[PDB]
């Protein structure tokens, strides 16, 4: 589990699921708030 | 012809001379290193300019330079 | 072994064809030819000199004499708005008949080029009327050429030989330039626009034979000597007048009415007579600045040592700069460069708004080409300004003699400075790209009011400031009580302020976000262009990558595979990768400049306002629609006068892709090829009864470079200069 | 140890020819020649391309460029451990010896050998550009 | 043996005449002393030249002057047509 | 257009005749040993 | 109102003049 | 100067230029470069370690 | 700048009720209660709200009919216009400080280490979280490194190639 977790720390799957969960921040604000072009 | 001046920061280590493709350099007794050789360019005219000598080199910087110059048949590297 | 190249034995002993192309590509570095000192480059750069104004005196000779010979200039000149202007006759033997047809117009009895460089305009505004007009000053022009010739060959003769010392002599020469070359010059062509110019316009014929008979004022020069000035300001041409009539003309010589002519859409010729005597005025005065033989003046070395901060700012300040520029034709190429490439650029942003001559702003064709003429020519002015400046770090730079000076001091944080340049062009990219991007998206996915259009405030306040009242800004020159405002009420302000508020010329042109956006990504391109040519200019001594880059020069191919590789690493690739930037650059700014000015001349600017917000716009609405009757020039159905355009339109694509070829595949491969070639020929029976004199080798790898990018940069010109005319000219 | 004469009865390696040989540059200008001793008859793989066989005992191999000679007798040191003598001839038949130029390797330090090239000084104690114009040298490299 | 330092040096270099042979009798007399004296005067290389130099210059501006008239090129006839139309009503 | 018949004259003299005078010239300079 | 065959045997006359003076120069350059 | 003391480099051609390596050892016979230094960063031939004079480094 | 209000913009009323009978054109070939037509429908109630919304906010709006943004600080407060580029800017400049403060601190933690290129392609997960969550308070921090003057590397301990 230790090798398995260093494996998930790699600099890919880091990346993978922090722009994963950035996206989806974004595609569910999008979708909760649709169209916001101001404040 | 290439120019090929040697510098003294060189360690003698023969890597450049085992690295040249047309025996432009060798090694010659020195003082100046503990290997006591240094890099000496006699046959400057047999030199096609490849710089596998400086990349070779692990001084920094670099303890032979190679100074394109004029070109030749030789320097070409021209069989025609 | 050869003597082609006599100034290079190191050429001339190379047995290869390289010798060739490096002997005509070395030519004209006399620094580096072979036994070469300072006196004698200096005095074979003087003779060039006189070369190349000779040659550009020919140049403006052959215009005026094939517009005299082969044009249609008087009958231009009766209908000015009416009748295509005339550059010169063809004569092409390749010509099929529907050819000989289709380009024959204007008039002329026989096929003939449509002129886009505005001469007539501009030789109509300066009073020329009729074909031997244009003679007379084409022969005048060949014999200034021939006594150019003559001087350069006298001042190469050992008697006539100036000495080093006298090109070094830098207050005489800025004295006689300012005042003379300037200052003079101004003040007599402030005469010929009193004496011909201004009186052509009002129906005075005035020549050689009269112009001694003709009065240029009514009241002659008593107003001039006792100083009641203002008798040359009454009565100016009233807005009725027709230009080269006498209908509707006034008497004043030199005014300030600012604004346009109503009819020729121009400025006024007596405010350009007033200018030009202004500013003789001005040089003449500054012409007496520097010390020559006389007791008075300033002397620039002592200028220059003075000017150091005493709180240490700036170190040691401009302290031996006087030798640093005096000493180094580098720096003062790059010097005169920068500012004539600059000056360029505003000649092309001020011609356009403020139109000089008589009809120009109605040739929609004549002013699209000649804004994006000289911007070209500025662009690679500009950088070559930088490419002298590299060349002055590597060749002319003494570190010992600037020590602790502005020089050293930017050459001591260039890591600052580059790494700022990267920031600022990495903004502007980064977000102009994506609002483009964003508002292509808006517009494909059927949404254009969820596009980011920002304002741009800062300009039109600008342009408020300035007298433009669309915006609402109440400030200056559009608030009608402010001091600014009734300065300058009595003199240029009604005129101004007439051109300013009205949306029928170019002057200040109503701007949106489509401007923004565009003045955007022309920062982008003016910032990287400079990124790129900075780096290379003060790297070009020396890098972490390459230390002793000095020793090795400006232009050098590399420095092998070693430390992870070196290719593009001297100043010459720097100036060589800057090139492409600054085509770039220029491409958006003319690009910008037509498709506005095309919306304009159309009658429809909503069509710019609308779709200049996103790319796909830009493609659809501006290259694709306007490619239309360019592309037809020719087609299976026949040929018009179109053609020429068509084919050199094709022409350039040809040609830039060709530059791809050397710049994408590089050279070991094409020698290898070579040498199977060479085996070839020597093995081929009857053809081996001939052999070459120089051994065929694959071009260098900065030959390639080079010869690449002027593929590269000709295809592009060729490419846009036939696009722009034809769309422009098809129409209008 | 005295340089040694190019023995022109020396035979060649077995080869069936190629493209790949001299041209006419060996006629007019210069060619070179690699000699060897091998100690048995193999295959070895030709610098112009192709394999050839040595043969046992003295072989002789006439190239168009010294690196072909210098390649040629790399792989010659490397996969078969046999040592070789390179040669420039020139058209009027003078034969210059070349390779190795004193008897010894150049890797291996020899005395009687001179330093040419030779700089007393770090390659960052280079003069400026500026001041070798106009003196005729090549660089600063060249003071 | 492939190599051979004097008297040999042709077959070593591989300079060899693969297809030239040696003959002295190819053409017959009348017809080679009437060719000889035919291009005598173009036997010096100045002489070519400028034999090749006028008489070229001289097809060229001949060609040009009438020769192109005669054979009716279209840029020698002009135009026919009163000459392409403009937009905006130039001309 | 005066002298009309100028332009069949000097354009075969300027795109055929210089050329063709000045690539021979020209070779024959830079060949020269 | 069209030049005549004189001016342009004139013009042609002087830049055949300003020409040999061109190639005076050019060769005065070289050598 | 002494086994692994840290060092500055003063030479400006070198990659380590103002930076702080460790002395490996300085040769006692009068070498034109005596004092080996070793670095935590590679050069760009990936190099680690290069000799300098006395006065190409400065003690840290 | 001479633009009007999107609420009383006729070129905005003419895009919202032609984008809306474009919508409606596409509707009329679905049954109701079929997926397309839901899908249409949600369609048209979202342009309906955004066009509300674009006026509500007090929007200027060009006459090309679209939205345009005034950023200039000084002409969004005093005329209502700050939601559009100032405040976004302030939401920016923070987040992306916060950015640029936790790669520097992990850079700074992972400096050292015994291995500190390892903590650069390996992750140290639980450090690279706790220092995501301290970057809230970057300002603060970021500002006292600035007076104190440890925010910045000397002059004498960065290498520089030769001039
Ligand atoms: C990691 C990014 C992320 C975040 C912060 C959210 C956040 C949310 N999701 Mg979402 N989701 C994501 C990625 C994410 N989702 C991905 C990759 C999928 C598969 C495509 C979904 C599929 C999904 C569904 C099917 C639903 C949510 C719902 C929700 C909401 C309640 C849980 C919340 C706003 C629920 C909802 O919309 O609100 C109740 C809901 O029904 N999500
Ligand atoms: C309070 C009094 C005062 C003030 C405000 C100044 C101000 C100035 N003096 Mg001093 N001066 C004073 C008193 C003063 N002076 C007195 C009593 C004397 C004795 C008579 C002098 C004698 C003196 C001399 C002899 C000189 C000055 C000069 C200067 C100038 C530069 C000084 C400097 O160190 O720049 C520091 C500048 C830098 C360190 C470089 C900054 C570069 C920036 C960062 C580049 C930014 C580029 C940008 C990003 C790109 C474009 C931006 C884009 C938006 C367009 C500056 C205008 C010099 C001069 O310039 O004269 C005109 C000069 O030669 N002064
Ligand atoms: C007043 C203008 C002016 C003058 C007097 C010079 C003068 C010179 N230049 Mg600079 N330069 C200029 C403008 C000028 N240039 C412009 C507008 C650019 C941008 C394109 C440059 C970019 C430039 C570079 C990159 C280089 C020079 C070089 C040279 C030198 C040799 C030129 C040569 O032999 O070319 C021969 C030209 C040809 C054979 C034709 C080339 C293909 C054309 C475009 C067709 C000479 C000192 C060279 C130098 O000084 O080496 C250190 C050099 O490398 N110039
Ligand atoms: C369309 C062509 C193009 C583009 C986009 C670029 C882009 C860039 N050039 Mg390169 N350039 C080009 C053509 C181009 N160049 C050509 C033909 C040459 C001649 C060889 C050069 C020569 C050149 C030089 C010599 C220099 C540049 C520099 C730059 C930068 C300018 C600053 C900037 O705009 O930052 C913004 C960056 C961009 C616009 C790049 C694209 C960014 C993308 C869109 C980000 C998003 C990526 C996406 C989310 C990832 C998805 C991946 C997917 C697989 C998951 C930028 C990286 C300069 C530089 O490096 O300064 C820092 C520099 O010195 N260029
Ligand atoms: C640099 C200026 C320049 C340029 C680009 C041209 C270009 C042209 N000329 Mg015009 N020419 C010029 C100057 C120029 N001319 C001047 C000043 C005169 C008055 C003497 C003429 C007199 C002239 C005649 C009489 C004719 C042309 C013709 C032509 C065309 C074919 C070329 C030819 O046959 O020339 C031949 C011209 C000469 C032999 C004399 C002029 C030679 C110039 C001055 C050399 C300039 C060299 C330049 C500065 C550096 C290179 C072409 C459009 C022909 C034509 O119009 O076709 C339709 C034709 O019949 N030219
Ligand atoms: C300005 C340069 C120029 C001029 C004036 C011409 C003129 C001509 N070309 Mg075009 N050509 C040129 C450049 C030029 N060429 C270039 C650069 C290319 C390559 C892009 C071509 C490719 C080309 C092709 C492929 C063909 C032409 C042909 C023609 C002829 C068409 C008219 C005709 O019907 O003749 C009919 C022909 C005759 C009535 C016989 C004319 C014989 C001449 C007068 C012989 C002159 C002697 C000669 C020049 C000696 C040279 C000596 C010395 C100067 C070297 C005409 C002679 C066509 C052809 O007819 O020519 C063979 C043809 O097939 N050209
Ligand atoms: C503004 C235009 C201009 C000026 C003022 C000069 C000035 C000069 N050049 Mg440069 N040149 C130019 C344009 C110019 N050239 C162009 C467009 C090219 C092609 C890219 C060249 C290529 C070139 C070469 C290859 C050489 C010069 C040389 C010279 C010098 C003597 C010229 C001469 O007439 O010798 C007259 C000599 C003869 C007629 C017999 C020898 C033939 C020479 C070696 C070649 C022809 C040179 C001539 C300028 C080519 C004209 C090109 C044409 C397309 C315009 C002089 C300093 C020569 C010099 O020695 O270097 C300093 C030299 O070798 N030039
Ligand atoms: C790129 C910098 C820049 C530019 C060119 C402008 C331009 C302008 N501002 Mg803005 N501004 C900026 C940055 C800028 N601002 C910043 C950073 C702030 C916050 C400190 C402001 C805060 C601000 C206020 C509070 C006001 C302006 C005002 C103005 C206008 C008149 C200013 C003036 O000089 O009157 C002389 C003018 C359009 C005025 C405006 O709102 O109405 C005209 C005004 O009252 N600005
Ligand atoms: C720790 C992260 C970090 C920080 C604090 C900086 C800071 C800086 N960068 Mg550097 N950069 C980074 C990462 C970082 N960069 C990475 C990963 C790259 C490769 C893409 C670059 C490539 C780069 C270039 C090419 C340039 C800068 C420049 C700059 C300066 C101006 C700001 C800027 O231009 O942003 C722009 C930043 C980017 C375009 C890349 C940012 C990529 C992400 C968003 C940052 C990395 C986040 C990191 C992975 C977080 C991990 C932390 C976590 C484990 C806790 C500033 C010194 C510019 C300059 O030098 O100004 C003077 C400049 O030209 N950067
Ligand atoms: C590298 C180098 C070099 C080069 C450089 C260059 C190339 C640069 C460029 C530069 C540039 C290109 C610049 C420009 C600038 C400009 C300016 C600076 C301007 C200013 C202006 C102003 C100040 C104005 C004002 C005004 C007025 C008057 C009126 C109203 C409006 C206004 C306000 C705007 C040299 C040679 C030196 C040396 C070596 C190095
Ligand atoms: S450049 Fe190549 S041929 Fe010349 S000395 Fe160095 S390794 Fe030998």
């Amino acid at each position: 589990m230790k090798n398995f977790t260093t494996y998930l720390s790699t600099a890919p799957v880091v990346a993978l699921i922090w722009f994963t969960f950035t996206a989806g921040l974004l595609i569910e604000i999008n979708r909760f708030f649709p169209d916001p072009l101001v404040f | 012809s290439h120019a090929v001046k040697i510098y003294d920061t060189c360690i003698g280590c023969t890597q450049c001379v085992r690295a040249c493709p047309t025996d432009v350099l060798e090694m010659v007794p020195w003082d100046g290193c503990k290997a006591s050789q240094i890099a000496s360019a006699p046959r400057t005219e047999d030199c096609v300019g490849c710089k596998r000598c400086e990349s070779a080199c692990p001084t920094d910087f670099l303890s032979v330079r190679v100074y394109l110059g004029s070109e030749t048949t030789r320097s070409m590297g021209l069989a025609y | 072994a050869t003597k082609f190249p006599k100034f290079s034995q190191g050429l001339a002993k190379d047995p290869t064809t390289r010798r060739i192309w490096y002997g005509i590509a070395t030519a004209h570095d006399f620094e580096s030819h072979d036994n070469i000192t300072e006196e004698s480059l200096y005095q074979k750069i003087f003779a060039s000199h006189f070369g190349q104004l000779a040659i550009i005196f020919l140049w403006t000779s052959g215009n005026l004499f094939h517009v005299a010979w082969q044009g249609n200039f008087p009958q231009w000149v009766q209908d000015p708005l009416h009748v295509r202007p005339i550059a010169h006759a063809i004569w092409d033997p390749h010509f099929g008949q529907p050819a000989v047809e289709a380009f024959t117009r204007g008039g002329a009895q026989g096929p003939v080029n449509i002129a886009t460089s505005g001469v007539y305009q501009w030789w109509y505004t300066i009073g020329l009327r009729t074909n031997q007009d244009l003679f007379q000053g084409s022969v005048f022009l060949t014999i200034l050429s021939g006594l150019f010739l003559f001087a350069g060959w006298l001042h190469l003769q050992p008697r006539f030989q100036p000495a080093l010392a006298w090109f070094k002599n830098a207050e005489s020469r800025l004295n006689h330039h300012l005042s003379g070359l300037f200052g003079v010059s101004s003040l007599a062509w402030t005469g010929h626009l009193v004496h011909v110019a201004i009186p052509e316009a009002r129906g005075q014929h005035v020549r050689w034979d009269n112009f001694l008979t003709t009065l240029p004022h009514p009241q002659g020069l008593a107003p001039f000597f006792s100083g009641n000035w203002a008798v040359y300001a009454q009565n100016p041409d009233s807005s009725a007048h027709l230009f080269g009539t006498g209908e509707g003309s006034g008497t004043a010589i030199l005014t300030f009415l600012g604004g346009f002519h109503p009819q020729t859409q121009s400025l006024w010729l007596t405010d350009i007579a007033h200018h030009h005597l202004a500013i003789a005025v001005v040089f003449i005065l500054a012409g007496h600045m520097y010390r020559t033989n006389f007791g008075i003046g300033h002397t620039m070395q002592e200028i220059l040592d003075a000017h150091t901060p005493p709180g240490g700012g700036l170190g040691a300040g401009h302290k031996g700069l006087f030798d640093t520029v005096n000493n180094s034709l580098h720096f003062q190429l790059g010097l005169a460069l920068a500012s004539v490439g600059t000056i360029t650029s505003l000649v092309a942003q001020h011609m356009y708004s403020l139109p000089p001559y008589a009809f120009l702003a109605q040739d929609f064709t004549t002013q699209a080409s000649l804004y994006t003429h000289h911007q070209y020519i500025a662009g690679f002015i500009l950088c070559g300004a930088f490419a002298h400046g590299a060349i002055f770090f590597v060749r002319d730079y003494d570190p010992e003699q600037n020590k602790g000076n502005v020089l050293a001091r930017i050459l001591d944080h260039k890591e600052a400075v580059i790494s700022h340049l990267s920031w600022v062009s990495l903004f502007l990219g980064f977000h102009t790209l994506g609002l483009y991007v964003h508002n292509d998206v808006m517009q494909a996915f059927g949404t254009p009011e969820k596009q980011i259009l920002i304002e741009p405030v800062f300009a039109q306040w600008i342009q408020a400031a300035q007298g433009k009242t669309l915006y609402g800004f109440d400030l200056l020159l559009s608030q009608s009580n402010s001091a600014a405002f009734s300065a300058g009420q009595t003199l240029w302000l009604p005129g101004w302020l007439d051109a300013i508020n009205s949306n029928s010329n170019s002057l200040f042109l109503t701007i949106g976000p489509g401007d923004f956006l565009v003045h955007h990504a022309i920062a982008l391109g003016l910032h990287t262009t400079t990124l790129i040519l900075v780096k290379g200019a003060l790297d070009a001594r020396g890098s972490k990558l390459m230390p002793d880059k000095k020793d090795f020069g400006y232009s050098f191919p590399c420095d092998g595979p070693g430390r992870g590789g070196t290719c593009d690493i001297s100043a010459w690739d720097a100036f060589y990768l800057a090139v492409f930037w600054m085509l770039n650059t220029i491409g958006w700014v003319t690009f910008y400049f037509h498709w506005k000015h095309l919306g304009i001349w159309q009658g429809n600017v909503n069509q710019f306002n609308e779709s200049s917000t996103y790319l796909m716009g830009w493609l659809r609405d501006y290259l694709w629609l306007n490619s239309s009757q360019l592309i037809n020039g020719y087609n299976p159905f026949g040929m018009n006068s179109l053609s020429v355009w068509a084919w050199m339109f094709l022409f350039g694509h040809l040609i830039y892709a060709t530059g791809f070829m050397f710049l994408i595949s590089w050279r070991g491969y094409w020698q290898e090829l070579i040498e199977t070639l060479a085996w070839a020929h020597e093995r081929t029976p009857l053809a081996n009864l001939v052999r070459w004199r120089d051994k065929p080798v694959a071009l260098s790898i900065v030959q390639a470079r080079l010869v690449g990018l002027a593929h590269f940069s000709a295809g592009y010109i060729l490419t846009y200069a036939a696009f722009l005319i034809a769309s422009t000219s098809g129409k209008f | 140890w005295k340089p040694p004469t190019l023995d022109p009865s020396t035979p060649s390696p077995i080869f069936g020819g190629s493209t790949g040989g001299l041209l006419r540059k060996a006629q007019i200008e210069e060619f070179y020649v690699i000699t060897w001793d091998a100690k048995k008859e193999q295959v070895f793989e030709m610098p112009t391309g192709g394999a050839a066989i040595m043969r046992s005992g003295p072989n002789l191999l006439k190239l168009a460029r010294k690196e072909q000679c210098l390649a040629l007798l790399t792989q010659l040191r490397n996969k078969f451990k046999t040592d070789g003598q390179i040669y420039r001839v020139f058209p009027d038949g003078e034969v210059q010896y070349l390779h190795p130029k004193d008897g010894v390797y150049p890797e291996k330090v020899n005395a009687g050998r001179t330093a040419v090239g030779a700089k007393d000084r770090s390659i960052g104690k280079n003069t400026n550009p500026v001041a070798v114009k106009f003196t005729g040298k090549l660089g600063t490299y060249d003071v | 043996s492939e190599y051979f330092d004097l008297d040999d040096l042709e077959d070593t270099t591989g300079s060899w005449e693969l297809y030239g042979q040696e003959d002295e009798k190819r053409y017959p007399s009348l017809q080679a002393e009437f060719f000889n004296r035919a291009a005598a005067p173009l036997t010096r290389r100045e002489s070519l030249l400028a034999f090749t130099f006028v008489g070229g210059a001289g097809s060229l501006l001949l060609w040009g002057a009438k020769g192109s008239k005669d054979v009716a090129l279209p840029i020698q006839q002009g135009p026919k047509k009163g000459g392409e139309k403009g937009p905006r009503g130039k001309i | 257009m005066a002298a009309a018949y100028l332009p069949s004259v000097l354009v075969p003299l300027v795109g055929l005749v210089f050329p063709a005078i000045a690539m021979a010239s020209l070779f024959l300079y830079i060949e020269k040993e | 109102m069209p030049l005549s065959d004189s001016q342009i045997f004139i013009a042609l006359f002087i830049a055949l003049l300003t020409g040999i003076l061109a190639v005076r120069l050019g060769l005065e350059l070289y050598s | 100067r002494l086994w692994c003391v840290q060092v500055k480099v003063l030479r400006p051609e070198s990659y380590w230029f103002n930076e702080v390596g460790k002395v490996v050892s300085v040769d006692q016979s009068g070498i034109r470069y005596p004092v080996v230094v070793r670095f935590p960063t590679v050069n760009y031939a990936g190099v680690s370690t290069n000799n300098y004079s006395l006065e190409e480094v400065q003690e840290v | 700048s001479g633009l009007t209000p999107c609420s009383e913009s006729k070129g905005f009323a003419k895009r919202q009720k032609n984008e809306i009978k474009a919508l409606t054109k596409r509707l009329k070939q679905y049954e109701e209660g079929s997926a397309p037509s839901l899908a249409l429908k949600a369609t048209i109630e979202r342009t309906e709200k955004r066009f509300a919304n674009y006026g509500n906010a007090g929007l200027l709006c060009g006459t090309d009919g679209l939205p345009h943004l005034i950023s200039d600080p000084g002409l969004a407060l005093r005329f209502g216009h700050a939601g559009e580029t100032l405040i976004p800017t302030v939401g920016f400049l923070y987040i992306a400080g916060w950015i640029g403060t936790a790669g520097r601190d992990y850079l700074i933690a992972s400096k050292g280490e015994a291995k500190p290129r390892e903590k650069e392609y390996i992750i140290d997960v639980p450090l690279a979280l706790k220092i995501s969550a301290q970057g809230a308070g970057w300002p603060f921090r970021v500002i006292r490194e600035l007076q104190k003057g440890t925010l910045l590397e000397k002059d004498s301990n960065i290498t520089v190639s030769p001039r």
